[PDB]
């Protein structure tokens, strides 16, 4: 909702409450999953060509008792945009690989989980410096590219570490050395085609015997396709990764091949059914694991839109992973899940 | 003293009524939360509509009004200008013309307007409109005949800025010359000036609803549009100057007789067809069972065929005074029922998708006017002599 | 029986025509893809315009209309009210007044309206407008004289909600009292009420186009605006109460005689000039070659000078019945050609940027009316006795 628009400054205050419940034989995901998100997007006109902006988004879980608080910052960044040249922003933001993979992250509840948060340059993460050029100086409609740098996020401070520390340090599964990446997308009418590449130094804390997938750098290569017209949405992405994909709590995959596909239709009366397939196939994993499925599921669901502010959905994760030693060791969910959600948003 | 329209308005107002409709419809289920910075893209929902109508038969309590007001009505109420309130029931409607007929239940001391002869209208002629613009009541506005079409939609500047297409258009003698309509469908509200169906057409369409149950307008059953549409391009159509056939309707004459999406009709009975428009209007000057041979285009295809009653103008829960979508079939060859629903109150009574009803619960039902004429006289025992082609069953 | 405007409308309609213009213009080249969540910031493009006009000379086939309709026309078609179709050619236009003149090619049995005397108009007077609101045809709407300016733009409530500024404004006697215009330039469409040029001004501007080729309106050749503009602030102007000079036009009298951007005119022939507006209107009450001394402001500067024909009202491919932007020069001192183009069809014929034409292919061409009077009588051999100052060449 735009709550302020005066003398060239605009402020949009937005959010949602998702009354949400999971049904699953897996009791670690089963039960109340209610949550809310809040955010703001602000923009200020500096000149006719130059605009400054900032965005912040926060998630607060609504499913805990009052003696605890489970909340986090999704994004927080400030930036400058110049008409027909580009933009730059810095902060917690999305990695440029997400420019392509976001195209299949459109499912009612699940999806978008061949990668995670704080996972090199694949999704949300800290310390992104992002440069973007839209429409190639305004001379090629629909063509966009981006180049991104990520600074090191290392070991926690004040915990007796003698190397690799940063002020905002964290556990090794969520660390990263310096990284660089890029994306190109082209959209003509309904069609879209895109590609992205990322390369991040891996830290010493990540390259210990306690984690599978030791390596100097984490690399990702992504291609994507999209069709979005005539009430039909189709998209697919394929990603090859090296020492970049987490294998639950075990560490990372030496190599992984990720694939996601989605098909959706929008009825006039407000119903939007969705069908999707995701898989992540790991190779040469180490410790005798050899080749294993990290993720494999079919997602069938539907959303009903009452209007732009109220909707309800059901999403059914038909989980094709089988319960074995590998998935047990990594703590990967192999059970089906049904989600039922009712969402108010502004 | 000074001139005034009040003296004839006093002889006219008793014929203008107010109409309050209550009904429901199918809306999509809202998906939450709601994000106003995210341009996206089943349950019954009650709604309320309100409009004006004109008493056209004092004895039968027949009121003419717009179809955009009573459409989907479950409950239709009428309030006379003197304040007496009544209930009303659907007797007919026709979405093309946006004209509908209703009947006051239990009329007592009513006044009907006199209908003037539309054909004698001329542009500088004076006009007066009466309607319920914003709900706040019955407003009259004046002006003149702006354009006489020449379908003869009447154009007049006696409209209303941002208001809903009222109802009666009357001349300086207090006679009905047209019913004001809304050409901004499924909206109501005007383009800037007023459009009325001429009184002579109103009389004609209206009698049909009475004496048949619906208006005899045959459809070619094709559906499509112009040669500009994304599908005429996305499918690249050769020689573009006609009506694009996007689809041939099921169980239709176009379907039955022969035709398939893509062909662009170029003529109708020898005459050139340069736009769906031209065609949609031409097929509207032909009553059921008529035969019209038209030229198609694929490489050079052409056929001849006979059309049946359209599906836009149909009936629902008003045939059987009780409660529960039939329509007429060809000439006086009974009443053919169409697409049954999900609640299935009428299907539950042994009525399929194509069940005719020539038996008036005992007698002849060549049409819905007759049929309904019986389900109103003898509400005691009812056995529908229906025969959906072969099966000749008799349900209650 | 009942009163009606139809009887006089029948004596008026034969003079009102419909006008269909076809022409092109320069549009910018679209940059793709298209991002609707990205507020940004040469090729000819055909467009179609349509408007109304009034037959003002039955013999010559002279039709008056709005300049916003025929502007940039390549092809202008006219259809009489009886349905006969004709072709038309530009004879004159004047963007200030938004009034243009055209000539039906090959008139046969035409009817011209009688023009009434604008000066005798009064506010409660009755008014009737005739135009083509949404393309669908010729609509007439009625009302009264709302405001008599007192330039005397006529204001009337006989307009149309959301429609394009039609054409004829007629009194109850069927006489022309004004041509309706559009004060929402390069748009067409009204502010809420109607603005018409008065019939007497129409007569006057119209004759000029005939007997000279264009209207004799001299320009001071400055261009600028008010003292509120970003440039009046971004340049901080002392003593603000006048017209801000943003730029002095090239090869102009303001330029020639002396003046430079910044100075704020404070008076014109002794009288106070408090706004560009006041000034733009005052300079419009002075025909070419006139002399008007005005006071400027820099520290305290003031000058006197004589202006020449404006550049807004000019001609193009209608002087030589053939096809190819001249205008008049001072008094009857020939016809001076202006800014040549890129296609260069006329430059290719030995015509530069400042080439006069006193030789009527043999005779006297003191003006475009005369010149064009010859390139229409003898279309055989053509030798343009042009002399752009010195060079006196004779091209074909």
């Amino acid at each position: 909702a735009e709550v302020y628009n005066k003398d060239g400054n605009k402020l949009d205050l937005y959010g949602k409450v998702d009354g949400l419940h999971y049904f699953s034989d897996n009791k670690d995901v089963d039960g109340d999953q209610t949550y809310m998100r809040l955010g703001f997007k602000g923009e200020t006109q500096v000149t006719d060509q130059l605009t400054g902006y900032g965005q912040w988004e926060y998630q607060i879980q609504g499913n805990s008792a009052e003696n605890e608080n489970n909340s986090w910052t999704r994004v927080a960044f400030a930036g400058l945009k110049f008409q027909d040249v580009g933009s730059f922003d810095y902060g917690r933001n999305y990695g440029v690989v997400y420019d392509v993979t976001s195209w299949t992250d459109v499912l009612p509840e699940f999806g978008g989980d061949t990668y995670g948060s704080d996972n090199f340059m694949q999704q949300r993460g800290n310390g992104f410096a992002t440069y973007r050029n839209t429409d190639f100086f305004g001379l090629v409609d629909g063509l966009n590219f981006a180049v991104q740098y990520q600074g090191k996020n290392g070991n926690p401070s004040g915990e007796g570490f003698t190397s690799g520390v940063t002020n905002n340090g964290r556990d090794a599964l969520r660390q990263n050395g310096d990284g660089v990446g890029g994306s190109i997308t082209y959209d003509y009418e309904g069609f879209g085609i895109g590609g992205a590449i990322s390369s991040s130094k891996r830290t010493d804390a990540q390259n210990t015997a306690a984690y599978i997938g030791n390596g100097d750098r984490a690399e990702t290569y992504t291609g994507g396709l999209k069709y979005d017209a005539n009430n039909i949405y189709l998209a697919a992405q394929y990603t090859q990764t090296y020492n970049a994909t987490r294998v639950g709590s075990l560490g990372w995959a030496n190599k992984a091949q990720n694939f996601e596909a989605v098909a959706q239709y929008q009825f006039d009366f407000g119903l939007r059914p969705s069908l999707a397939y995701l898989q992540s196939k790991g190779k040469n994993l180490g410790r005798g694991y050899d080749d294993e499925d990290i993720l494999k599921y079919v997602d069938v669901g539907a959303t009903y839109y009452f209007n732009k502010n109220m909707s309800t959905y059901v999403d059914y994760k038909i989980n094709l992973l089988d319960d074995n030693q590998f998935t047990r060791d990594a703590g990967i969910n192999t059970d089906n899940i049904v989600a039922l959600g009712l969402v108010y948003q502004f | 003293q000074m001139p005034s329209l009040a003296p004839m308005l006093e002889k006219v107002m008793p014929s203008v009524v107010s109409i309050n409709v209550e009904g429901s419809t199918t809306v999509n289920t809202p998906r939450m939360p709601r994000n106003f910075q995210q341009f996206f893209g089943g349950q019954q929902q009650k709604f309320m509509a309100l409009g004006s109508g004109v008493i056209i038969d004092a004895d039968k309590g027949y009121v003419v009004t717009n179809n955009h007001v009573v459409d989907n009505a479950t409950v239709i109420k009428v309030q006379l200008s003197d304040g007496r309130k009544f209930d009303a029931k659907m007797v007919g409607k026709d979405p093309r013309s946006d004209i509908a007929l209703i009947q006051i239940q239990n009329p007592k001391n009513l006044t009907a307007i006199k209908m003037a002869d539309s054909d004698a209208l001329r542009v500088g002629d004076y006009t007066v409109a009466i309607g319920n613009p914003f709900g706040l009541g019955e407003t009259v506005t004046s002006g003149i005949v702006s354009a006489l079409g020449r379908e003869n939609f009447i154009q007049t500047d006696a409209a209303i800025n941002r208001g809903n297409s009222g109802g009666a258009l009357v001349n300086l003698n207090g006679e009905l010359i047209g019913i004001n309509t809304a050409i901004l469908a499924p909206d109501g509200g005007n383009i800037g000036i007023g459009f009325a169906i001429p009184s002579n057409m109103v009389k004609n369409l209206t009698s049909q609803m009475v004496e048949y149950g619906q208006v005899k307008r045959g459809e070619l059953g094709i559906m499509g549009t112009e040669l500009n549409s994304e599908l005429a391009k996305a499918m690249k159509v050769d020689a573009q100057r006609g009506a694009f056939v996007s689809q041939v309707l099921p169980n239709s004459s176009a379907a039955k007789a022969g035709i398939k999406a893509g062909d662009v009709i170029t003529s109708l009975n020898g005459k050139p067809i340069s736009s769906f428009a031209a065609l949609r209007a031409q097929v509207g000057t032909m009553p059921v069972g008529s035969k019209l041979t038209l030229g198609l285009l694929r490489d050079g295809k052409q056929v001849n065929v006979n059309l049946e009653l359209q599906q836009s103008s149909q009936n629902q829960v008003d045939s059987s005074s009780i409660f529960n979508e039939m329509s007429n079939k060809g000439k006086d060859q009974g009443v053919v029922v169409n697409n049954v629903k999900t609640g299935t109150p009428a299907a539950q009574i042994g009525l399929k998708k194509g069940d005719v009803i020539i038996g008036a619960n005992q007698q002849a039902v060549k049409n819905i006017a007759e049929l309904r004429k019986v389900l109103d006289s003898k509400p005691s025992v009812l056995a529908l002599n229906i025969q959906r082609g072969d099966s000749t069953i008799y349900l209650l």
